[PDB]
């Protein structure tokens, strides 16, 4: 279970090979191993391009899965923090979120939920295109949806939350919010996003609402005022604590922000 | 959104890659005629019913039954073997227990044994590429439901008669070639029309019905027409066969 | 003991055989797809070829 990775000198395909064994000694494969890889297999039916593609997958009679997987060298960290000293582009800022939000509304629309974005996950060829890895197959607090903080449910409105983080770091480049437990992370949100109403919180969830002191919510600007005033309401609609309330992938691609003018 | 109903567009697309080829029986299969796939898949059918699978298991197994025809020349004594092994991964992708190895055999008559069904899955699954979350017809049919105006009573039963008309239709050899759209889109407008029991009363018009049905799923009219008419004409076929 | 679905379908099953040709159809493809890569799965660790593997 070494992770092996290959170059293709006669077509620059570039491959990582992830081995995972797995236990079955009565039912076969097991139930979560045949679903998963199968989910993987449905995705590339369709070769969407902001997310890595899966190639083949090697069994082996005591059973070992071998998934051979597209590989990209780059992370969105590495990309960021070679960005030029300003920091990045407007431009370039708009083009990498509208791959991001592409990719996402592709997983989201096949039912996969990544649950753990982060710069580290988000891949950026050398071209400038972002493909999505590390999802659908089985820490930093930094990126997790407050539903998720609070050990509540989490759907697919948890990605857009890391969605609206990594958007402001892109133009920080030092994360949002650093938190160094649950509660305490939620209380750097308080502290941007203002705490939340009543009826707005969740019910069966781990920590009540009189566990952070009233808080207003301070301006967008206050954190990200590098960024323009629509990318600013695009940045909350993110930033947007209700599950049901925050921005989906699909609509920020419509939101005149990402709204390519040429 | 819903009006451009961009879900119905990746299904279309997703149901081009689990698609058998029409023709192995001349093609890949030598010793397997077509009369036998009606034969293990009546038996594949009897086996669902009486263990209670759940509804896609059976049509789910019957795709990868013809897919790996379509790849590996299967020996006679060999096809029950291959059709019980279908129906064991099929459980594993829809059914929250799925059935045991033991029961499979057992349902044999005990003519293959279980270390033989879990080494004929690594074949089956691997000649598949692991290409398991086949579109099936039921992911249409609910689709199709979601969008007609119909008391949830009246949906309950077009669903009933629908899924039924499905496994029929995975026996037929004719039905090899059609997408799951269309065997789902026939069966719902076969199902409208109510197994001639009474007349229709339906909220939408079997006519704008069949009409959207085929503009979604991009054909003619009269070619959803004729794959109701094939249906039915099997309905009838089923019930002559089953009194003998 | 047995329902009515219990039932041979085709005749009897030569098992001795059976397994043969069925670890030869499984090994046809763990060495096609060992040759697709050049990176013998079953002992897991590179060949040489078209993919010049490295490692993490």
């Amino acid at each position: 279970g070494t992770v092996y990775k290959a170059r293709d000198p006669h077509s620059g395909h570039f491959v990582a090979l992830k081995s995972v064994r797995v236990p079955n000694g009565e039912e076969g494969l097991p139930i979560s191993t045949v679903r998963e890889v199968a989910l993987l297999r449905r995705l590339e039916a369709f070769e969407h391009p902001n997310v890595v593609r899966l190639m083949d997958v090697c069994a082996t009679s005591e059973i070992k899965v071998t998934l051979v997987f597209e590989h990209v060298d780059q992370d969105l960290r590495t990309y960021l923090d070679k960005a030029p000293p300003p920091g990045l582009p407007a431009e370039t800022i708009k083009d990498l979120m509208r791959q991001f939000l592409r990719g996402l509304d592709f997983l989201h629309a096949n039912c996969i939920v990544h649950r753990d974005l982060k710069p580290e996950n988000i891949l950026v060829t050398s071209g400038g295109t972002v493909k999505l890895a590390d999802f659908g197959l089985a820490v930093t607090l930094w990126y997790r949806a407050p539903e998720v903080l609070l050990q509540s449910t989490y759907a697919t409105p948890v990605d857009m939350w890391s969605v609206g983080c990594i958007f402001a770091e892109m133009f920080r480049r030092k994360p949002l919010f650093c938190g160094n437990s649950e509660a305490d992370q939620l209380g750097k949100i308080f502290d941007l996003i203002g705490l939340p109403p009543e009826d707005d919180w969740p019910r069966d969830v781990s920590l009540p609402r009189g566990a952070f002191p009233p808080r207003g919510p301070r301006p967008v600007q206050s954190v990200v005022p590098e960024m323009e005033e629509s990318g600013a309401q695009l940045l909350l609609e993110m930033l947007t604590f209700n599950p049901h309330k925050r921005i989906s992938a699909f609509r920020a691609l419509q939101h005149s922000y990402l709204h390519k003018d040429e | 959104n819903l009006l451009n109903d961009r879900v119905l567009r990746a299904m279309l697309k997703a149901e081009e890659t689990c698609a058998p080829s029409v023709s192995y029986f001349k093609c890949v299969q030598k010793e397997v005629l077509p009369s036998m796939r009606k034969i293990v898949a009546t038996w594949m059918l009897e086996v669902c019913e009486e263990q209670k699978c759940e509804e896609e298991v059976f049509p789910l197994a019957m795709n990868y039954l013809d897919r790996f025809l379509s790849l590996e020349p299967v020996k006679k004594s060999r096809l029950q073997l291959l059709g019980a092994t279908c129906m064991f991964v099929a459980s594993k992708m829809k059914e929250t227990i799925p059935l045991t190895a033991e029961k499979l055999c057992i349902y044999t008559d005990n003519s293959i044994r279980p270390e033989e069904l879990l080494q004929m899955e690594l074949l089956l699954v691997n000649k598949l590429k692991w290409n398991l979350a086949a579109m099936t017809p039921h992911d249409f049919i609910e689709h199709f439901l979601s969008k007609m105006p119909e008391a949830e009573e009246n949906k309950q039963i077009i669903r009933k008669h629908a899924q039924t008309f499905v496994a029929l239709c995975a026996t037929d050899v004719k039905f090899i070639s059609n997408p799951p759209s269309m065997v789902a889109a026939g069966s719902v407008v076969a199902a409208v029309q109510g197994l001639n029991l009474r007349s229709p009363n339906n909220f939408l018009s079997y006519y704008r019905l069949t009409r959207f049905l085929s503009r979604v799923i991009k054909c003619d009219p009269d070619c959803l027409r004729a794959c109701q008419e094939q249906i039915e004409a099997l309905l009838e076929s089923s019930l002559r066969q089953a009194q003998q | 003991f047995k329902p009515s679905a219990c039932r041979n379908l085709f005749g009897p099953v030569d098992h001795e055989e059976l397994t043969r040709d069925l670890e030869k159809h499984c090994r046809d493809m763990e060495e096609a797809s060992q040759r697709k890569w050049n990176f013998d799965f079953q002992n897991h660790k590179p060949l040489e070829g078209k993919y010049e593997w490295q490692e993490v």
